[PDB]
RNA sequence: GUGGUAGUAGCAAAUAUUCAAAUGAGAACUUUGAAGACUGAAGUGGAGAAGGGUUCCAUGUGAACAGCAAUUGGACAUGGG
RNA sequence: AUAACCGCAUCAGGUCUCCAAGGUUAGUAGCCUCUGGUCGAUAGAAUAAGGUAGAUAAGGGAAGUCGGCAAAAUAGAUCCG
RNA sequence: UGGAUUAACGAGAUUCCCACUGUCCCUAUCUACUAUCUAGCGAAACCACAGCCAAGGGAACGGGCUUGGCAGAAUCAGCGG
RNA sequence: UUCCUAUCAUUGAGACGCAGAAGUCUCAAAGUGUCGGAUUGUUCACCCGCCAAUAGGGAACGUGAGCUGGGUUUAGACCGUCGUGAGACAGGUUAGUUUUACCCUACUGAUGACUUGAUACUGCGACAGUAAUCCAACUUAGUACGAGAGGAACAGUUGGGUCGGAUACUUGGUAAAUGCGGCUAGCUGAAAAGCUAGUGCCGCGACGCUACCAUCCGUUGGAUUAUGACUGAACGCCUCUAAGUCAGAAUCCAUGCUGGAUAUGCAGUGUUAUUCACCGCCUCCUUUGUUUCAUGCAAUGAUACAGGCCUCUGGCCUGCUUCU
């Protein structure tokens, strides 16, 4: 028989399975497309999640709110700079991209060191001893490889989680892509980088959609009805948080697409994200042209689960996750991007009143020893 | 930038904040937080309240 | 063309009524723009229109399916400039089959969202919000 | 007579145990102290009937029994009442 | 008699009688306590889904359902009616 | 084989209204005991042989037969085709 | 939950007794969608309303170790008709138990041995799954069209619904952080401190988790269907078709997104056992034991077939039947 009343699907078939990946760190998959035409840049960046507060922004679309003051959510993610260290060919063959040669820097810090090692206090630390002798006897036999084969180029960077207040110091290698012209200058550029800091501003800029990638948030093993999204059952012998019906009787087997019990969670998974305001940590983060008082991008007694007093970004996981950032994959103008962006005010204040500590002294007064 | 103020407790309310209750009449109380709003429905004024700046004004303490 | 607004009446609720064409009550029946969810009751806003009966009030103008638009919301709902509004009750106003009010002067306070989308429930209006 | 099922279902009502020392081959479980709880006089208290029949009391202990354990016992053994 | 009786058993069941403290209160109601009694009911660690019992929910208030099923709401005393 | 009524009464059978609510829109959080993990203990129903599907024919809805799709150790938690 | 199409709506067409608007008929179409209630146990039905539209069906008349038990179909009892009676009724009426998964597979999640060494990091992506979809307002415009009433559309701008994926700044919810305060009964000679009433109650209550009850986000390419055309014969002319092309969709395949212990798949790079102590790599030469398969188990232009190749004024093809 018949359904009876034709209501949609629970769930999207489009994210399947849905179990933790195996990745802490976003893999990025599908860089964008080469343009022989523009210089050579990177077209991505990692970055540590910290946590997310409003701003208030003048609209500039006729909607009502045009030229009205919007309170936006927004969050701040920290982003210290990013060492590039390696450099990576690729032939193009049939069967896919396969790698031709790694090249490394000189001279890596304890910083990039401790990634290679599960165990980093026993080991005597050996990796990249007998390379880095070999290196000042460097590699340009084996960048001539990629300058003759090799359609594509990627700098290997890796991450600073020292200079965070994460408990860390491991540090996440990654492949970030080339995408300008002319296969030689893509190794120039990535051979100049090498033991040098990227910073956040070479990448990104204010008013720009970036596509974020992350893994979300666990909750563990979590039944239908918070985990696909289900009618709860009436007031049922047996019990109510759960599908009554499985299946038909033929086929004489469970389909894959009705929703059963399990992970819920640490998924990996965005596009067209606004960033409003690239920060400095070198003060007047969150200073704008209207308010005029002297702020960090902290709120007060931190971020809760703590600092920042690094580069930033902020924009439209969990915390102290590495998301990472794509440049998109088409540069695309919907009036809704393409945006002017204009900060009036950001937020520095459980339940906040102050904007800064000295505020709340000026309050309260002479208080007691 | 501008700051509108508390009507129970006489806090000032940074954007993006608070709530705005609108009365029979329609005077129009703003609260910071549900502490102010929760007390508003039990009809507790704040001049019997210690914490409160109304409190402290009338009894000789700030200013 | 209005923005959305927490629905804070499904169609089950009794509210008040505001103009002077006498009913007291407003049983609200349907909305107008509900499209297709199964289970769902279907619910109203701020500013929108309605069908409703009276369940008391002046006796030709009970048992039938007025239309109406709602004007106030006990539910609460965010303004853009960032804080949440709500007002004291729930009310409305009884309405003609184009969307004009039909009983001229109206209690209480309006939301902005009535007066913003109806030209002529702002003018008769005493403050709006 | 013996398997697979299987070292699986399960041992989750009656609010609750903890610390030390002694005994012992061995102590989450025996005894003694110190704390902390419950029963809350139509009591889980003090006495009779029906029914039971030595379960009463002491000393001793290799099994088995007391759905974990056991130095404990309405169990086992020898006496007494 | 939540282990000496009967229910195949040291079984959340059943089985006639007597005595019956303090405080709160109309009260042998419920709640807490003194005398007397007991801590007997396998433990330790984690705190997923799903259960069992127990709580609470903005706005609406039976639109749920065969059906207000379940749960809420009411509750004592005095004076008026 | 009683016909027509009827105050009071009903763990009786129906309908509507007010009050009240998580019954519902629409789900969410919290508590204990569980499930879960360990130490000790440790059953039973059931069992031709066994256990991935599509179509075909066939005692006219095959786990085995024919023609195809296919097919990689060993394990834990769930679930109800 | 999925499938079908005999399509109600949405997409692109064609026909009209098609001026416009509104429709009726037909083709490609199953990509997306098909709702809230009153009465009845209902399946059906009939109303009130919304909507783009409220199309019809299948899967053991899908679905009871999934629930529910209103109906039907035990035992109690009532009425009516029938029977001399016990009793009967596809006549009505009320009260009446819904058992077990711990096995195998399936499905959903979790570890995990091994493969031209170990161990570590960065990757490649065969294959499988897929996601977005409808409406309204503003201008376009009181314009086109029409005797007048009435009355469109594309591009542009702005929102909303349904669905999906995240997140907790704010608003709301949660409280056994028993966090701070308040109150009742009892108890400690009192005060102070508390404790018991299985969370003793009431107010507020961070962190966390969480809600259309909160906030954010939801790609751009190719090949074609219906259909309309181009050039053009057969048939001196005509013709979308026979040979040749072109445009073209809510379609299809990619792209993007999820997995990849879905290929017992594949690549690059790091370090490779405290100095008799094992461990590599490259030659030289001996012990054994594997092979679905040693006896020359042999031979490198690139095309066409109503044409090709050159040692090219010539010569060659009609077979690796050759030449080494």
């Amino acid at each position: 028989s018949h359904r009876k009343f034709e209501r949609p699907r629970h769930g999207s078939l489009g994210f399947l399975p849905r179990k933790r990946c195996k990745r802490h760190r976003g893999k990025v998959k599908a860089f964008p497309k080469d343009d022989p035409s523009k210089p050579p840049h990177l077209t991505a960046f990692m970055g540590y999640k910290a946590g997310m507060t409003h701003v208030v922004r003048e609209l500039d679309k006729g909607s009502k709110l045009h030229k009205k003051e919007i309170v936006e959510a927004v969050t701040v993610v920290d982003t210290p700079p990013m060492v590039c260290v390696g450099v990576v060919g690729y032939i193009e063959t049939p069967r896919g991209l396969r790698a031709l040669v790694t090249v490394w820097a000189g001279h890596l810090s304890d910083e990039c060191k401790r990634r290679f090692y599960k165990n980093w206090y026993k080991s005597k630390r050996k990796a990249f001893t007998k390379y880095a002798k070999r290196y000042g006897d460097k590699m340009e036999a084996e960048l001539t490889r990629m300058k003759n084969y090799c359609s594509v180029i990627r700098a290997i960077c890796h991450t600073q989680p020292s200079k965070t207040p994460i408990g860390s110091k491991k540090a996440h290698v990654m492949e970030i892509q080339v995408n300008g012209g002319s296969i030689a200058e893509k190794v120039d550029f990535c051979t100049k980088m090498f033991e040098t800091a990227v910073p956040v501003k070479a990448v990104f800029t204010e008013g720009e959609m970036i596509d974020v990638i992350g893994v979300t948030k666990g909750h563990g093993v979590k039944g239908v009805v918070s985990r696909w999204g289900v009618t709860r059952l009436p007031r049922t012998h047996r019990g109510l948080r759960k599908i009554a019906c499985i299946g038909a009787w033929h086929p004489a087997r469970v389909q894959f697409q009705v929703p059963r019990h399990g992970q819920k969670g640490y998924f990996h998974r965005e596009m067209n994200k606004k960033v409003y305001r690239v920060g400095n940590g070198a003060p007047r983060n969150a200073t704008t042209e209207s308010d005029l008082t002297e702020k960090r991008i902290t709120p007060m007694g931190g971020f809760p689960h703590g600092t920042v007093n690094n580069d930033f970004l902020l924009l439209k996981g969990c915390k102290k996750r590495p998301i990472t950032f794509r440049k998109t994959l088409v540069p695309r103008t919907t009036r809704r991007a393409l945006e002017p962006v204009n900060l009036k005010f950001i937020d520095t204040s459980g339940h906040g009143r102050f904007q800064t500590s000295e505020e709340k002294a000026k309050f309260y007064g002479p208080l007691k020893s | 930038i501008k700051t509108d103020m508390c009507s129970f407790s006489e806090y000032r309310i940074y954007p993006g904040r608070g709530q705005r209750f609108v009365a029979k009449d329609g005077k129009v109380h703003t609260f910071i937080h549900r502490k102010e709003a929760s007390l508003f429905r039990q009809k507790i004024k704040p001049v019997k309240l210690h914490w409160t700046l109304v409190w402290r004004r009338m009894n000789k303490k700030g200013g | 063309s209005k923005m959305r607004v927490t629905l804070g009446l499904p169609v089950g609720a009794l509210i008040n009524c505001c103009d002077n064409s006498g009913a007291k009550n407003l049983y609200i029946i349907a909305v107008k723009g509900w499209g297709s969810c199964l289970n769902r009751l279907p619910a109203c806003s701020l500013g929108d229109l309605v069908l409703a009966t009276v369940k008391k009030g002046k006796p030709d103008l009970r048992k039938k399916v007025h239309m109406a638009i709602i004007v106030r919301q006990r539910r609460a709902w965010r303004r853009a400039e960032g804080y949440f509004i709500y007002f004291e009750d729930n009310a409305g106003v009884v309405a003609n089959n184009k969307g004009e009010m039909k009983g001229s002067a109206v209690t209480g306070p309006v939301g902005k969202e009535c007066a913003e989308l109806w030209p002529k429930i702002s003018a008769a209006a005493t403050a709006i919000c």
